[PDB]
Formats: structure tokens, C-alpha cells, sequence
């Protein structure tokens, strides 16, 4: 409002969205499966959703060519 | 009682004008409570502040150096009647007044105080803190022995 934006703030906060609510917009969306027989059943529980911070820094993931990303858990 | 110069010459073409009474770099003694804050911390935003302000400030005054720089900056002739300390920033507001071609016969220079520094006791009234003056700063401290009658005749 008061000021030109930070030019990266468009990219950051849509990534920042895609974290606040993304994951459990598109976790939740995951259903039940089912097995052939009817009598086995598996689910995420979507509410333990946990991202771990990379454990390889930036500036060590361009130097090996990686990718740096940090890692989803789900009970 | 009277004062004589001892010259006749019609002094100069813009009349001088004196202004009276302290200096600062820049400050505005007209304050009021305004309805709308912005955040207390972001000073970004103050703009919003400047340009919808409140209606006491929409133009606001300050110090009459402030009016003897803008009326010699206009063309006139100003001098500054005062006081300044004769530290390093007592100096620095003469020095402000020379560049800005403000003349500066009257403006006296303290030397045992501290220009802006102003000494106050705080005290404790009806629960509330308060404060009062022990000593007054150099612009606060000009005597009636301390002006220039020169000025005053010009």
C-alpha cells in the first residue's frame, strides 16, 4: 500500500499459500482405499501432516545437483 | 533611554526581518491526539500520514529559524535572535543559519550548556510521572541584556 512491493512477494506468497493451505486442500482430497475383497482398508490421516526442513542446504544441493525440498510425513 | 547606531546609510533593499527565539533542526510544537494510527513500528507507512493528515497538522509551523530560512530562501533578509550552546551542536544550527545566509548577530552562544539538552526531575504526583524543568536549554535561556538592539533597529 504504502510502498512499491517486494518484486519476489508475488512468488512468495503464493508459495507461502501453496503451504498454508495446498497441502491440506489436496491431502484431504486423497480417499480411503479399498481392497479387492473388501476387508482391508488404508487412509492417510491428513491432520499429522509434517513437512521436515531440507537436510541439505541450498548452497550444498546446487553444488551436488540435487534437488532442495524438504520432506512430507503423514501418519 | 535610546540606542544609536551611528550610521545613516538606509540599510538595504529588503527590509530585515528578526525572527525570535529557538532553533532546532526541525520540530513541530503543534501536537494534538489524531483518531488514526498506522502501525507503531513500520515507519513506511507514515506516508499515509502525510498525505491524509490530521487537520492541525495538514500544514504544520516550527521553529521560526525554520521561517527566517524559508524567508530568506524567498528573497528577503532574515536574522535569528537566540540562543544556541557552544557545543558541536549549537554550532551546527549556526552553521545551518550561515548557509542559509540567516544573519546572525543575535544569536548569542552559551557556553556552560548543552543547546537542546534540557534538565528535568521526574517526580511521581497522584501516581502519575511527571516531570519538571531544573534547568532550561540555551534557546530557552536568551536575557533581555543578550539582544542585539542593532537587529532590532534594523
Amino acid at each position: 500500500t504504502s510502498t512499491i512491493p517486494g518484486f519476489n512477494q508475488i512468488q512468495f506468497e503464493g508459495f507461502y499459500r501453496f503451504i498454508d493451505q495446498g497441502l491440506i486442500e489436496e491431502l484431504s482430497k486423497f480417499p480411503k482405499i479399498e481392497d479387492i475383497d473388501h476387508e482391508i482398508e488404508f487412509q492417510l490421516f491428513v491432520e499429522t501432516y509434517q513437512l521436515v526442513e531440507p537436510l541439505i542446504k541450498e548452497r550444498d544441493a546446487v553444488y551436488e545437483s540435487l534437488t532442495y525440498s524438504s520432506e512430507l510425513y503423514v501418519s | 533611554v535610546d540606542y544609536d547606531d551611528g550610521i545613516d546609510f538606509p540599510y538595504d533593499d529588503p527590509p530585515l526581518v528578526c525572527c525570535f527565539g529557538a532553533v532546532q533542526k526541525e520540530f513541530v510544537p503543534v501536537v494534538r491526539v489524531h483518531d488514526n494510527p498506522m502501525h507503531p513500528d513500520i515507519y513506511s507507512q507514515w506516508k499515509m500520514l502525510q498525505w491524509d493528515p490530521p487537520e492541525f497538522g495538514r500544514a504544520p509551523g516550527g521553529p521560526p529559524s525554520n521561517v527566517a530560512i524559508s524567508h530568506v530562501r524567498l528573497g528577503g533578509r532574515a536574522a535569528f535572535m537566540g540562543k544556541v550552546g557552544g557545543d558541536d551542536y549549537g554550532e551546527e544550527l549556526v552553521l545551518m543559519m550561515n548557509k542559509e545566509r540567516v544573519q546572525t548577530r543575535g544569536v548569542k552562544f552559551d557556553e556552560g550548556a548543552s543547546t537542546a539538552c534540557t534538565r528535568v526531575k521526574i517526580k511521581f504526583e497522584d501516581g502519575k510521572m511527571k516531570a519538571e524543568t531544573v534547568k532550561e536549554p540555551p534557546e530557552d535561556s536568551l536575557l533581555a541584556s543578550e539582544l542585539n538592539l542593532a537587529v532590532l533597529k534594523e
